[PDB]
């Protein structure tokens, strides 16, 4: 049968794979520190990628890219996507990023040209180091945003933040859009039919910006700081049936046209830049990964890239069709034995 | 793509390319040590031999 | 490191010595009169390692011959190839040894170890470049187990830079001749955990079962235990005797199979048993029933391990049977030694078989037999029982505790590797 | 002119010795009884060939180098296999008893004993030498000889030829072919040792070697044979500069010149190409894009690694055959747009380029195709380093329980030598993290 080794004990998504792959009853299961394995499931921080692929008899899979850290890294999206040619600093759907080689000089230039018109001038300060949800201040005024990053220590990035988002309703509500998309060793790109939508429980508000859980759409902040939490959907998620379905009775159109399209463009332009960096197709090991692609959508139903997550979180309502869809096309397919759930991005 | 330095011969040529531009112990000592191993080995051997003896 | 020095000594030394000394000979085509008759002249590249090559080309086994008893090495004399060894190389006592450790170490032995290490001495002395000794011995008796200790001892004290290899056979009362093996076995072992580099342990329990239980013998005797024996002596010294990628010779083997001084207890194993595919040599050489020391290996773990395959097979089929076997058996190998399986291909199968499989594991369940003899000794040491036999001979109570003592030790040493 | 010494120390040096010497006399023509009809002074001579073959008043042009082996049977095979009449007698030097896989054993007990024989055989070579560049070390890193014997040998190298250079060519060990269970402990015991002593040092992982055969040899279980004359290739293209006419690494210091920017980070990683076994009877001859391509394959280098995940600090492309500058710098500009070559900051992005119109040639009845041009890259990146990682953590999977240990200390080393020598390497490792990211 199979082996695979467990390294980052907790992360949700492998933990189900981790089981269900016993469940199969052909993978066993080993020590952290054994290297004769089939798989690794490894840690998130200094995964040892220089030990992979040279093991005599043994085809070894692991489930993250290594490079891929440049496209789930805040500063390092911001540079990719600014120094690529791919995918250039005139590429429309990533907002105005600058990283704070530091960008602050040629931000304030862009500040003063926001100043001559009476289009908004609100920006959004972001570190990779603020996962807690928090590390991040929302006001008009540059000076305020310079002196919170400097009283900072972690590196920053300023991004321009989105003043007219759509709005769902009722409740005038902010949210954002979870897709997951899965690569496997031939660098498939398969996008997992269900995403979710964050919502932010609470009402926007244009006038105020420390109202943040109006502001801030994350499920965390949602639950701690919002007074109503799960009052318009479950749990503060909607799931694309019923999102489609608002998007028809309100707009008169589909998810698929509205928004799909562009998503599906921005993962296939994102992945298919890095890809000659980091492909294993002629490598000693092989890689599969998934990532947490986020996404806004402003009013007039175009498509944001906020952030892509590495080592993204499910959500429970999913995590069982999804954790099997892994096993089926990222794990399965190297090591077999004995309608999809994916949507393959071809290229 | 600058190319300079370039050499030929009937036997080949050979030249450099530039794309981008930039942004002991004495014997003494061998010695000691190799006398100090042997010396730590030789008073293994004697061990082994007062052993052997009791 | 070209030649090795042969001691057999007693009774069960020098029955299992003299079917290893045939079963050999046949292989390099060496015939009992000591003239080769063979058809391959990699039977002779290597003959040097256990012949000398005598006046007339005939070649005379590197061995000697001890006891403390003229029986057993009459019947030797008396055997097929028992005109094939030096006659001066005979070294024997006439009192005996009494299944006694005392006797065959302290008194008895004592008169006749000079004269045994003046042959040993002149052997020595004709070697171009002395790998070491290897010695066929009991340690249930008396002068295989007492004496051969006392020789190994003196020898390491004359050669201290020589490697040290036994084949030792552990008693089990399934094959018991009197019921003070144990103590003979402890005391023994004590000796074996200081002075040997190597030691394969042949469980007589181990061999007592092949023959009843998978060769199908109702009733086994000694010379149906002795066949398994030698057909391991002959596997595990395929390599040292013929030309091999490997160029294999004892003081290697140590070095790669004894990863801590006092853990140089080897389990054999063999495949097929008798009195076949790569994947059936394989399977069949790790299984426990083809282990000649009575252990589970599935009780324990391999610190090591080296194989042989003889006869003419893959060696790619041979690689990839050997990482299947380990991936399928990942548990019982231990993962802080990288690389710990060691394999080697002979084209030359051993006799009447196309193809076998030699198997030397260096595992932790070996403990199981210490602690087999250990609880066998204890039974009888706490009531003081056949204690006079060996008071007799000047012994005290205090090196029994002593014995006991290291090889509980021993036991607890294994035990801890075993946890990693 | 200036002479260069070879030592081939150990079963790995020797043979891949042997392989050497043999194409060296091919690319020469020098038959194996030492005689080279194209040469025409005789017993003397100022040809770039002269820096590796001596010359005898009767035409025989005798190679500049000694084999060592602590065991006699390796080295017997030189003196009486087909180049037998080759070297002179006193260049083969052998022990009886060999160093049994320990470090110890070749470092300490069993080569103190030959190390001042060893020095005077040198010595006789030297003092044939009007000039004398210095020297190329072949070992490997695993076996007790390979390891121990070649860092002592190095030590007293460094104290007497102060001045001169030391090259090494080193096997680095690979389970897929070895020999010893504590070749780990050799290789890092060695590398500590010999660090400071050597200048520049070309690894050759034995899995990448073996890998190559099988995949593009079609060869299914590789012998020492196929692995040595592969190597020989690749030795070859490295030396070619030091044998032939030729205006790029003309001599040994041009090496740490134009490969060595820090003395520590001294291990430059090579790859060649093209591989084509002689069996297939198809072949299409590929162009100098396409060789030049495969020196960024992974697949293609002399260790595993990932160069897309390190930076560069030096890259030196040796071309044979059929080139011309202009195809060179086409391939190159098209390779930089479609690869991911970043160098290091403090370092110019540039290759230096060389180019032996001669072809490689090959061993008649060999396993490698004779092929129209070929390329040997040597790059010095950070991405070697995973190598060392892998190595190291072998070591400390072993040192944690000690396994093994007493049978260095019971030949006169200290468990301290072990920690220490560890200490080196993790500091390695750090160094090479701080010049990459
Ligand atoms: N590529 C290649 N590797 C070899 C060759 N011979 C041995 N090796 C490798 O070298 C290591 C063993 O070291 P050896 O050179 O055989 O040992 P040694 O230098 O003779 O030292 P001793 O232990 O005394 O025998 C293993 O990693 C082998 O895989 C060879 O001919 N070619
Ligand atoms: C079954 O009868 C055998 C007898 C042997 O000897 C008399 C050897 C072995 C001889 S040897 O001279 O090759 C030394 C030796 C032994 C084991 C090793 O591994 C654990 C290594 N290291 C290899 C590695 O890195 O795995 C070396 C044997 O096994 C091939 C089998
Ligand atoms: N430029 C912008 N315009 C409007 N809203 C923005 C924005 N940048 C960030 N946001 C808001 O910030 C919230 C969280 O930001 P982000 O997701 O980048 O932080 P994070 O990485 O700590 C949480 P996670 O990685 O789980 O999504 C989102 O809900 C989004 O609405
Ligand atoms: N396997 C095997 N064991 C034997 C043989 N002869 C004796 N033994 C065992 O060896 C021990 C007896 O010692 P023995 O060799 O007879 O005594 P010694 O002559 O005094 O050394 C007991 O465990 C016997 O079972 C034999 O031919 N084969
Ligand atoms: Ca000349
Ligand atoms: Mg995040
Ligand atoms: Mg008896
Ligand atoms: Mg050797």
């Amino acid at each position: 049968m199979y082996t695979f080794v467990v390294r980052d004990e907790n992360s949700s998504v492998y933990a189900e794979v981790s089981r269900l792959l016993l469940a199969t009853g052909q993978w066993k299961r080993l020590r952290k520190d054994n290297p004769r394995f089939n798989l690794m499931l490894g840690e998130r921080n200094r995964l040892p990628f220089g030990r992979l692929g040279h093991e005599p008899g043994l085809v070894q899979l692991v489930n993250y890219y290594r490079g891929a850290d440049k496209l789930c890294r805040k500063a390092s999206l911001v540079k990719l996507i600014k120094t690529s040619p791919e995918l250039s600093e005139s590429c429309t759907w990533f907002p105005e990023s600058y990283v704070i080689t530091d960008e602050r000089e040629v931000f304030l230039a862009a500040y003063n040209r926001r100043r001559e018109g009476r289009e908004g001038n609100v920006w959004i300060a972001k570190s990779s180091a603020g996962a807690k949800g928090e590390g991040i201040l929302i006001s008009s005024e540059a000076s305020e945003l310079l002196d919170f990053i400097d009283e900072q220590g972690q590196v920053h990035v300023i991004q321009k933040y989105l003043e007219k988002p759509l709005l769902l309703e009722p409740g005038h509500r902010k949210f954002d859009i979870r897709s997951w998309v899965l690569v496997d060793h031939l660098y498939n790109i398969y996008l997992y039919r269900e995403g979710v939508l964050r919502t932010s429980s609470e009402p926007y508000n244009s006038a105020n910006f420390q109202d943040k859980t109006c502001h801030l759409t994350n499920h965390c902040i949602q639950k701690e700081y919002s007074k109503n939490y799960g009052r318009y959907e479950e749990g503060n998620e909607m799931f694309f049936e019923e999102f489609n379905q608002y998007l028809m009775d309100a707009l008169n159109t589909t998810l698929e046209n509205s928004i799909l399209l562009q998503i599906k463009h921005i993962i296939r332009s994102c992945l298919m830049c890095i890809e000659p960096a980091i492909s294993t197709k002629h490598l000693h090991y092989q890689s599969f990964q998934l990532f947490g692609f986020d996404f806004m959508v402003d009013e007039e139903l175009k498509v944001w890239l906020i952030e892509v997550n590495g080592a993204p979180a499910c959500a429970q309502k999913l995590y069982a069709e999804l954790c099997q869809g892994i096993v089926d096309v990222a794990i399965s397919s190297v090591f077999p034995l004995a309608t999809s759930i994916f949507i393959k991005l071809h290229h | 793509m600058e190319v300079i330095e370039l050499n030929k011969c009937t036997s080949g040529q050979s030249f450099e390319v530039i794309l981008k531009p930039p942004s002991d112990p004495s014997l003494e000592e061998i010695q000691k040590k190799l006398e100090a191993a042997e010396e730590r080995r030789k008073y293994q051997e004697a061990e082994l031999l007062k052993h052997l003896a009791e | 490191m070209r030649e090795i020095v042969h001691i057999q000594a007693g009774q069960c030394g020098n029955q299992i010595g003299a079917k290893f000394w045939e079963v050999i000979s046949d292989e390099h085509g060496i015939d009992p009169t000591g003239s080769y008759h063979g058809d391959s002249d990699l039977q002779l590249e290597r003959i040097n390692v256990y012949y000398n090559e005598a006046t007339g080309n005939k070649y005379v086994p590197r061995a000697i011959l001890v006891d403390l008893e003229p029986g057993t090495m009459d019947s030797v004399r008396s055997g097929p190839f028992g005109q094939i060894f030096r006659p001066d190389n005979f070294v024997f006592g006439q009192s005996g040894a009494g299944n006694n450790w005392a006797k065959g170490h302290y008194t008895e032995g004592a008169e006749l170890v000079d004269s045994v290490l003046d042959v040993v001495r002149k052997e020595s002395e004709s070697c171009d470049c002395l790998q070491g000794f290897q010695l066929t011995h009991s340690l249930g008796g008396g002068t295989g187990s007492g004496m051969g200790t006392l020789l190994i001892s003196k020898i390491r004290e004359e050669y201290p830079d020589r490697i040290m290899n036994t084949f030792s056979v552990m008693p089990s009362p399934k094959v018991s001749d009197t019921v003070v093996e144990p103590y003979n076995a402890t005391l023994s072992v004590h000796q074996l955990v200081e002075n040997t580099d190597e030691t394969y342990c042949i469980d007589n329990e181990a061999l007592y079962d092949i023959c009843f239980r998978t060769l199908k013998l109702t009733t086994p005797t000694y010379g149906d235990l002795n066949h398994l024996v030698s057909a391991t002596m002959s596997g595990v010294t395929t390599c040292l005797r013929f030309p091999g990628q490997l160029n294999a010779d004892l003081r290697k083997l140590a070095v790669n199979m004894v990863p801590f001084p006092r853990l140089h207890f080897f389990m054999p194993g063999f495949a097929p048993l008798t009195s076949l595919t790569v994947p059936e040599l394989t399977q069949q050489m790790f299984d426990s029933k083809n282990m000649m020391a009575a252990c589970d290996p599935r009780h324990g773990r391999y610190l090591t391990v080296a194989a042989i395959f003889r006869g003419r097979m893959s060696m790619k089929e041979v690689d990839e049977q050997m990482l299947n076997v380990q991936n399928k058996n990942s548990s019982y190998f231990v993962e802080w030694i990288p690389n710990n399986v060691k394999t080697a291909v002979c084209d030359i199968p051993p006799r009447g078989l196309k193809m076998s499989a030699t198997f030397i594991g260096n595992s932790t369940a070996i403990q199981e037999l210490f602690k087999r003899i250990s609880e066998q000794f204890t039974a009888m040491f706490r009531r003081k029982a056949f204690l006079h036999w060996y008071t007799g001979e000047g012994m005290d109570e205090m090196e029994f505790t002593e014995a006991e003592s290291n090889m509980n030790d021993l036991v607890s040493e294994y035990q801890q590797y075993q946890d990693a | 002119m200036r002479e260069c010494i070879s030592i081939h120390v150990g079963q790995a040096g020797v043979q891949i010795g042997n392989a050497c010497w043999e194409l060296y006399c091919l690319e020469h023509g020098i038959q194996p009884d030492g005689q080279m009809p194209s040469d025409k002074t005789i017993g003397g001579g100022d040809d770039s060939f002269n820096t590796f073959f001596s010359e005898t008043g009767a035409g025989k042009h005798v190679p500049r180098a000694v084999f060592v082996d602590l065991e006699p049977t390796v080295i017997d095979e030189v003196r009486t296999g087909t180049y037998r009449q080759l070297f002179h007698p006193e260049q083969l030097i052998t022990g009886k008893e060999d160093a049994a896989n320990n470090y110890a054993r070749g470092h300490y007990t069993i080569g103190k004993e030959i190390i001042d024989l060893v020095l005077d055989r040198i010595r006789k070579l030297a003092d044939q030498c009007t000039g004398l560049q210095g020297f190329l070390v072949f070992h490997s890193f695993g076996g007790g000889t390979g390891s121990g014997f070649t860092s002592l040998l190095m030590e007293r190298l460094s104290v007497d030829y102060g001045k001169k250079s030391k090259l090494e060519f080193s096997i680095y060990p690979a389970p897929q072919v070895s020999t010893a269970v504590v070749e780990p402990y050799n290789s890092i015991l060695t590398t500590h040792t010999t660090l400071e002593h050597s200048d520049c040092a070309f690894m050759v992982d034995n899995e990448a070697i073996y890998d190559i055969c099988r995949r593009n040899l079609d060869i299914e279980r590789p012998t020492y044979t196929n692995l040595n004359r592969l190597i020989s290739q690749i030795v070859s293209s490295i030396t070619a500069s030091l044998r032939f006419d030729g205006a790029l690494n003309v001599d040994l210091t041009e090496f740490q010149t134009n490969l060595v920017p820090y003395p520590r980070i001294h291990f430059p990683l090579a790859t060649y190409a093209p591989v084509i076994s002689a069996e297939k009877a198809y072949h299409e001859q590929l162009s100098v894009a396409e060789i030049t391509n495969a020196c960024f394959e992974p697949a293609n280098q002399m260790v595993k690694c990932d160069p897309r995940h390190g930076k560069y600090m030096a890259c030196c492309l040796l071309y044979r055959g059929d080139v011309v500058p202009k195809d060179v710098n086409a391939a190159i500009a098209t390779i930089k747009t479609k690869r991911s070559i970043q160098f290091v900051d403090w370092c110019p992005t540039g290759f230096k380029v060389g180019i032996n119109y001669q072809p490689p040639t090959v061993v008649p009845g060999g396993d490698l195709a004779k092929v129209q041009r070929a390329v040997c890259m040597l790059s010095n990146t950070t991405a070697i380093a995973e190598a060392w990682a892998r190595l190291d953590h072998k070591f400390d999977l072993m040192y944690a329980k000690r396994a093994f240990v007493h049978w260095y200390v019971g030949e006169g080393m200290e468990e301290g030598e072990f920690s220490e020598a560890r200490e080196d390497m993790a500091a390695l490792e750090k160094d090479y993290e701080e010049v990459g990211v």
